[PDB]
């Protein structure tokens, strides 16, 4: 398992979430944030976690949703996960 | 994926709170283009479960899950075909089918979907009557409408509650067949419920067979290997068929033999008020949750009052004690309680259930100092050593014959090219001497618990070689186990007991609480031994005693953490496809009913939820160091793949009720 | 035809003519068959619309004006009887909270409206289309509202798979189940509004079938019997086909 | 016994305002005495009005049957019937119906002997522990038990069985099978169950008759039966030739038909 | 309990508070729940056996005046269907030959019977019990003709196939089959006989029921129409006890 | 060194600090985001990101804590993504990774 | 590569502005968390800085320089890896 971690602006949540919901990968937990770049914008914070295979593909899907040419877009925050325990049946990995 | 049934837990209320539970945990997959069809005895939740799929009703736990995203309410997606004919009458044919199209496909206006009637009401042969009115019809094709209908609306996962079950057998024929070319000519996928073993296993893509009585549960997920293009006259013909549909029906004869067994052990005469419970254990610091238990107090708190512990000195001891009924729910070694049940031995079978599992991980098989400076270092150095010569073949030991510590070890042995019984020899040995064993040089390894392994290293006469985390790293090594005759007697007694012991568990789980337990095991009472000799692995790093550095073992004597306090069935029954692998014992032809009456899940599940617990065990996959994919619904096949092994005699086992 | 039209003619002639013979014997002192139309042929069979004046005219007026009552009677019953019959039904708490006032309701036999609906209205017309109307919903009401909660649960569950909640589901699934009810109800509703009609007028007079036959029995002549029983007859043959009527509609729906 | 109930080229032709029908065609029966003939076949092939005929209730209007060198015309007690509604009185409880039929057939036997024919057979079917209650208060697989009870309170010849497992659960077909073919030898009377679960007809019969189906019904294919008489339900299922010949009934319902 | 008995008390508060606040209005001229009940409580609730001795008694003797003379009545037509309808029916080329009749005669009205009735017998008491027996007949016998035409085909085969003919046919299979449409019957001939006569006594007078609501309205008093609308409740109520207890009956068997 | 994260449901508080408080573990960055997974409502819903950083010994019991009060039995309970911190720092101190609370 | 995500006060926001600055790398990602350790529920604010490992010294020493508090709730800095970045605007592998 691997963490994909993206900010994306405010108003773009409906362009990733409609690129990954037919992607195959449904769960995704969005925050907002304050970011400086370059007072402080109103950017947001989707967060998701995919095995090694999924990170080209949904990686690939998240820069394609908002892709407009303008500087103060965000990045693609990516981390390891060693596990990732569900709460309904705690199973593990 | 498609849609999966998720962890599905139907609770049932009825006047006084009796909660009659249908259904618990409940896992299924469904594949697209999958026909699963629910085979299962009367009695158990069919309807329940597929009212749930249909969502007509609201499921207690979990839920079913369509396309990734859960389903609450009834919706045009997932149809039905209900058990009565459920039809109009006061429509015609064509209305009825235009009643489903007229209100899903509102953004198609008429002339568009005139076609769309008319085909569908067209491909089910219901070509000539579409005019005439449902009374008029007669019962035989008044439930062709029904799907007519239902596959008009191009659904997704159309449903079958049992929709041809009054119909006589001959109209039961000849209209499966006409749902077998809708399911060829189109790519349709279906949950259907059936009664009658004939009408699925003909159709149907994998039959999900359940279990009978309260608490219900999938019990082996049969799988038909037919090609998809199917004639139910070429079907018949096919030559593993009526193989397969005498599996189904034996099983359906179990459920219906061992369901008046439940009822009658229900209505038989209860215990007496014993005043002193005695309970057997072994000196092992693994047996922590059983010592702690009293003299902390936890059988009091529950009001257990007096209750005696008989240690034993020979793991023979304990077996002979509770089947005897000298004792009583004496903690016992993971694998012997499914070994008792099935006489591994030739032995009288006495059924002795398991119901809390209480520990894992505690094994480690260390070999001695000879071995050690020949060149021994892993599996491979051995195999190769024994090849060199017979030079005094190396005899093995293990705690008992059978048990979680002479099968797991003899599959380590097995997987690395050796033959336990031909390429080396295991001797039961009681764990108690057995650290005089080693010097004498009788044998030269182990398979005993935590205490007596580290003697070895300590004392510089062996090294521990494998351990069991790096084996399989979910290893039972001890049980609660009570004869099923002391279960329906005394049906209390065993609530409280199996309550306190989980809060032994809980308590010597935390690492704060473990140093106080150090003390409470170094007593002439309980396992005597210096403290600072098990102090390795429970409040130390363990040692491994071959010349590395000790490695703090996070989870090595797991008593609560990571869901160990299970009987679940997927793992005693692998059990089982292991003490028949070396001859032990026949393999029973009716395990999916031993392993249900061997392990009393539900004493565990009211025991749990009462206390507060994560009741639903987990879908435990036997993985091993070299995982081959366990499948908890074909051990025949499983234990045919093996390269080492005995010859494999299947023989129904039969067990007297007491 | 000979065989179940031909019959009953036959039943006529034993049953007049065992009717005869009775004038002779003291007892059951009626007019005899063969001379109730004697003095009936000339102004009254013939001429049914015989109009003459006021509270005198010819049977035809008189079964008009009664059977127009029924008319604009059980017509706002009718109305107010669907309506409001499937209001209650549907919700089960509102049923068992009416049901048994409607049952003992139900049960008070017309003519005991009447002394008090003349007492809220003065004129004597408007009360006979209230004891008819208050006398009529009561068995279109609870055969309407039990209909509803009779639907099979067969037709609820596939209109709830099928989305068919709101306004469509009352008029492809509730109503078209309540219809059969319906004229049940209106079986029994059209037949006990004709039994107050006529038995509402010869209370409080009036033009109409009830004052005639009644208004008779007060005043004794030569004819006073032998109209009684052509009005006695008329009755049986209204209230027979004004309830078939509804036995009509109801086999096309 | 050589010439038991005889069929001799029945048929049966319905007025069918439109022309002829002719359900019946040219039937050639020879039931022998002690059997178990079966009449699988489709729905609507004449099945049910060739039983209904023997019974006494048709007329063949093209033949006639023979029991005994006796043609059939009338119903009797002889030719004991068990519907497949159960026809139960709903007023008499379960002992009181099977009274009835013993009354109507001894009605000069004396009084408080009946009461011990009855009560003697109502054990052999396992219900003298429920003798009082109602058919309306009782489980439809019970039901069915007090209609051949009630059958087999007479002695009977003949007993024609039209389909009575026609809504019993799977699992009290198993039951009740064993318990009719249990009783069937104990008293040896010929009976001529109607029958449309094929796998039922094979593990119970003697000699099952398929009709050709369609409007000219014909008896066709008469099989034979050749398992051991102390039939074992599941030791005749994985015996390799109850494949060969239920596959083969199969092939003569489905594929043919 | 709670859950059925509750729901209608409720209905009553609603139906009092409604039915109260309409006394404010001159123009609804009628008595309120204040005082309807309130100068009725002494001399007709307190005491309902009170006796005067001419046609004025309590409410008790007026409710068994008439509850005597449709027990006493409608007793020769409780025996009618019982009788004459098992004769119908098992004669099929009589059962159409009377069919026709028949439904002519049970439409016609109750209390149309009365004007003849009164010619027939010259006498009162022995005229509002005919017409009870006359109205009450119709609904009993043809709902009693009508089962031996619908006995189910099965239990007429479970009889052929037995030799059971004659008389222990009858009382077997026949008359048991029937009982419970006679119960039908007799439930609606009740009711239905109810009606005649509370109506009944209001054209002829004399002690009973009806007649007591007449003779209070044309007798117009200080708080007439206070004991009218308590007579309603009566006579309601009292319907209510003969048509449910008739189907206790019909539970038994 | 390690990090739990427990996405667990709005409300489910209360009931995990009461009980983990319990486990030795003091510090907790509790936080609010908005998730969107298997269950139904309308498109988005609110969630508690719990974040802790734990022992190696005690993570895979802190979990365990988590999970028995967490729990709901009905989907969309969350999950817990539990990943390394290496350089933990307490500016306190500045001291070592040890967490040294 | 480092995910710096130090949990400092509210009030100490507007401080580290110089010197987050003049460390040289000044994007940052800022957010809110209701902390709780000793000190119920308290805001603070959460900053996730994805500095470069070569200089995550020269950057960790500037923010408990300004951050310096003393009091209770003076917060906690974490430091977790990275193995790839890339930008969304590009997309250029880091
Ligand atoms: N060190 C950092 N750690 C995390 N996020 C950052 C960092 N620096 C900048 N960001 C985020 O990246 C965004 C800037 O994106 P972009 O304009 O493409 O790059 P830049 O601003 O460097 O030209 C800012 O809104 C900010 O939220
Ligand atoms: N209203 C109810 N109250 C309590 N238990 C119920 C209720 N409805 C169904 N059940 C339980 O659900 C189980 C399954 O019922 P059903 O669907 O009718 O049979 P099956 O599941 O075998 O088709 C039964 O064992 C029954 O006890
Ligand atoms: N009154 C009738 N007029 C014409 N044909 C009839 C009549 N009653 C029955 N039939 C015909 O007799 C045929 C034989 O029915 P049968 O197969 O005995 O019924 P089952 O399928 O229940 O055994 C039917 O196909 C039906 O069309
Ligand atoms: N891949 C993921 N990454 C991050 N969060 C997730 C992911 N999948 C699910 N979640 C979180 O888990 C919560 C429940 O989602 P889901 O898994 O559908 O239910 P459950 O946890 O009961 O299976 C959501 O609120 C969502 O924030
Ligand atoms: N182990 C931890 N897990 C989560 N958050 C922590 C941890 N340790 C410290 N924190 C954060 O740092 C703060 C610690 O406050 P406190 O315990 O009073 O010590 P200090 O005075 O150093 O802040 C809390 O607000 C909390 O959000």
């Amino acid at each position: 398992m691997k963490k994909v971690e993206a900010i994306i602006r405010p108003f773009k949540l409906d362009e990733v979430k409609i690129a990954l919901v037919n992607a195959g990968i449904v769960g995704m937990t969005v925050s907002e944030v304050r970011g400086f770049g370059r007072e402080f914008l109103q950017k947001l914070k989707v967060e998701i976690v995919v095995e090694d295979n999924q990170v080209d593909m949904v990686v690939d899907k998240i820069i394609a949703a908002a892709r407009t040419g303008e500087i103060g877009d965000g990045k693609i925050f990516i981390s390891p996960v060693e596990q990732v325990i569900r709460i309904r049946t705690g199973e593990k990995n | 994926t498609f849609v999966e049934i998720d962890h599905v837990d139907r609770i049932f209320d009825l006047p006084n709170g009796g909660r009659y539970i249908a259904l618990k945990n409940i896992e299924l997959k469904i594949k697209q283009g999958e026909f699963v069809s629910l085979i299962g005895h009367s009695g158990c939740g069919k309807s329940t479960l597929l009212n749930i799929i249909a969502g007509l009703d609201r499921a207690s736990i979990g839920g079913v899950t369509l396309e990734g995203r859960e389903i609450r309410e009834p919706s045009p997606d997932r149809m039905v075909v209900f058990q009565n004919y459920s039809l109009l009458p006061w429509l015609t044919v064509r209305e009825n089918v235009a009643l489903a199209v007229d209100e899903v496909y509102q953004g198609k206006s008429k002339g568009e979907r005139r076609a769309i009637i008319e085909e569908h009401i067209d491909m089910v042969g219901l070509r000539l009557a579409a005019n005439k009115r449902p009374s008029e019809l007669s019962g035989g094709m008044k439930q062709r409408v029904a799907i007519a209908r239902a596959l008009a609306t191009r659904p997704k996962l159309l449903l079958l509650d049992e929709p041809f079950g009054a119909l006589d057998a001959l109209t039961r024929g000849s209209l499966q067949e006409q749902l077998m070319k809708i399911c060829n000519e189109h790519q349709i996928t279906c949950v259907m419920v059936t009664h009658d073993v004939d009408e699925a296993l003909l159709l149907s893509d994998r039959v999900v067979m359940l279990t009978n009585g309260p608490e219900a549960h999938i019990g082996q997920i049969l799988e038909v290997p037919i090609s998809r293009p199917r004639q139910r006259l070429e079907v018949v013909k096919h030559p593993s068929y009526y193989n397969l549909r005498n599996e189904i029906i034996y099983f359906l004869n179990q459920q219906k033999l061992a369901k008046k067994r439940q009822t009658q052990q229900a209505s038989a005469p209860l215990g007496t008020a014993k005043a002193v419970i005695e309970i057997g254990f072994m000196p092992l610091t693994d047996s922590a949750p059983l010592i702690v238990a009293k003299e902390k107090g936890f059988f009091a708190k529950y009001g257990l009052d007096n209750v005696i512990l008989n240690r034993a000195n020979n793991w023979q001891a304990i077996a002979t004690g509770v089947v005897t009924g000298k004792l009583d729910a004496a903690q016992m070694v993971a694998g012997m309680p499914i070994a008792l049940t099935l006489g591994a031995g030739s032995q009288t079978p006495t059924p002795v259930i398991n119901a809390l599992n209480l520990s894992r991980n505690a094994n480690a098989i260390t070999f001695s100092k000879r071995l050690y400076n020949q060149g021994v270092r892993s599996l491979a150095d051995l195999k190769a050593v024994i090849d060199s010569s017979p030079d005094q073949i190396l005899t093995l030991g293990v705690v008992h014959s059978a048990s979680m510590q002479n099968l797991i070890l003899r599959y380590w042995l097995a997987a690395g090219g050796i033959d336990p019984d031909r390429d080396v020899s295991l001797t039961v040995i009681p764990p108690t001497q057995m650290v005089s064993q080693l010097k004498a040089g009788n044998i030269d390894g182990y398979c005993a618990g935590e205490p007596w392994n580290y003697q070895a290293v300590h004392d510089d006469l062996g090294f521990v070689a494998a351990t069991a985390l790096e084996i399989w790293s979910g290893q039972p090594k001890k049980v609660l186990g009570v004869r099923e005759d002391w279960a329906q007697k005394y049906p209390e007694t065993y609530l409280n007991l199996v309550k306190a012991l989980i809060e032994a568990c809980k308590y010597c789980d935390d690492l704060r609480n473990r140093e106080e337990i150090l003390e409470i095991l170094c007593r002439p009472e309980y396992l005597d031994v210096n403290p600072a000799y098990v102090r390795s692995g429970f409040i130390d790093p363990y040692d491994r005693g071959d010349g590395t550095p000790p490695q703090q073992l996070t989870a090595y004597n797991q008593f609560y953490l990571n869901k160990t306090n299970y009987p679940n069935r997927t793992e005693i029954l692998w059990m089982i496809t292991q003490m028949a692998r070396w001859g032990l014992t026949p393999f029973p032809k009716n395990w999916v009913e031993i392993t249900e009456r061997v392990c009393r899940t539900d004493i565990f599940g009211a025991a749990a939820r009462d206390l507060g617990l994560l009741d639903i065990g987990e879908d435990d996959p036997i993985h091993l160091f070299d995982g081959k994919l366990f499948n908890p619904s074909e051990p025949i096949e499983y234990l045919k793949s093996l390269e080492i092994r005995r010859q494999i005699r299947i023989e129904e086992v039969f067990i007297s009720s007491g | 035809l000979w065989k179940k039209v031909v019959p009953p003619l036959v039943a006529l002639g034993i049953f007049l003519v065992i009717w005869q013979l009775l004038c002779l014997n003291p007892n059951f002192k009626l007019p005899g068959p063969i001379e109730t139309f004697s003095e009936t042929w000339d102004p009254f069979i013939i001429n049914p619309f015989f109009d003459n004046g006021e509270s005198d005219k010819g049977l035809g007026w008189q079964i008009l004006s009664s059977l127009g009552r029924v008319g604009l009677g059980f017509s706002l019953a009718a109305i107010a009887g669907i309506i409001l019959g499937i209001l209650i039904g549907v919700n089960p708490l509102v049923y068992n909270a009416v049901d048994p006032i409607f049952q003992v309701l139900r049960t008070v036999p017309p003519l005991a409206w009447l002394p008090i609906s003349l007492a809220a209205f003065q004129q004597a017309n408007p009360s006979a289309i209230f004891v008819i109307f208050i006398t009529s919903i009561w068995p279109i009401l609870l055969n309407t509202t039990v209909g509803v909660q009779q639907i099979p649960q067969d037709y609820i569950n596939v209109a709830k798979v099928l989305r068919l909640k709101g306004v469509k589901y009352f008029f492809k699934i509730v109503f078209p189940a309540t219809v059969p009810y319906i004229f049940t109800g209106l079986r029994i509703g059209i037949g006990l509004s004709w039994l107050a009609i006529v038995a509402a007028e010869m209370l409080v007079g009036g033009v109409g079938i009830g004052s005639f036959i009644w208004d008779a029995y007060n005043t004794t002549t030569e004819t006073n019997l032998s109209e009684i029983i052509l009005a006695l007859i008329y009755v049986g043959l209204v209230g027979l086909l004004l309830d078939r009527l509804v036995g009509f509609v109801a086999s096309k729906v | 016994t050589d010439n038991f109930l005889v069929v001799e080229g029945v048929s049966k032709i319905y007025p069918t305002p439109e022309g002829p029908y002719t359900v019946l065609d040219g039937i050639d029966l020879k039931v022998r005495e002690g059997e178990f003939v079966c009449l699988i076949g489709h729905s609507g092939c004449g099945k049910s009005t060739l039983l209904n005929m023997i019974s006494g209730f048709n007329t063949p209007s093209e033949g006639v049957v023979l029991l005994q060198d006796k043609p059939i015309t009338e119903p009797g007690p002889d030719r004991m019937m068990v519907f497949q509604n159960y026809c139960l009185l709903p007023w008499l409880n379960v002992f009181e119906n099977v009274y009835l039929a013993v009354d109507a057939v001894f009605p000069n036997k004396p009084q408080a002997e009946k009461r011990a024919i009855v009560r003697e057979h109502l054990a052999m079917v396992g219900l003298t522990e429920a003798a009082e209650k109602k058919p309306s208060q009782i489980s439809g697989g019970m039901k069915q038990r007090v209609a051949i009870a009630r059958a087999l309170s007479i002695r009977p010849q003949v007993l024609i069985l039209d389909e009575p497992f026609g809504a019993l659960d799977a699992i009290t077909k198993e039951e009740l099978q064993e318990e009719l073919l249990q009783i069937w030898s104990d008293h040896q009377v010929t009976v001529l169950m109607i029958t449309h679960d094929i796998d039922e007809a094979l593990f119970l019969a003697d000699r099952v008759v398929m009709m050709t189906n369609g409007p000219a019904a014909q008896i066709g294919e008469i099989l034979d039966i050749p398992f051991d008489r102390p039939r074992n339900r599941r030791r005749i299922m994985e015996d390799p030739k109850y494949y060969d010949l239920r596959n083969y009934a199969l092939d003569f319902l489905f594929n043919r038909f």
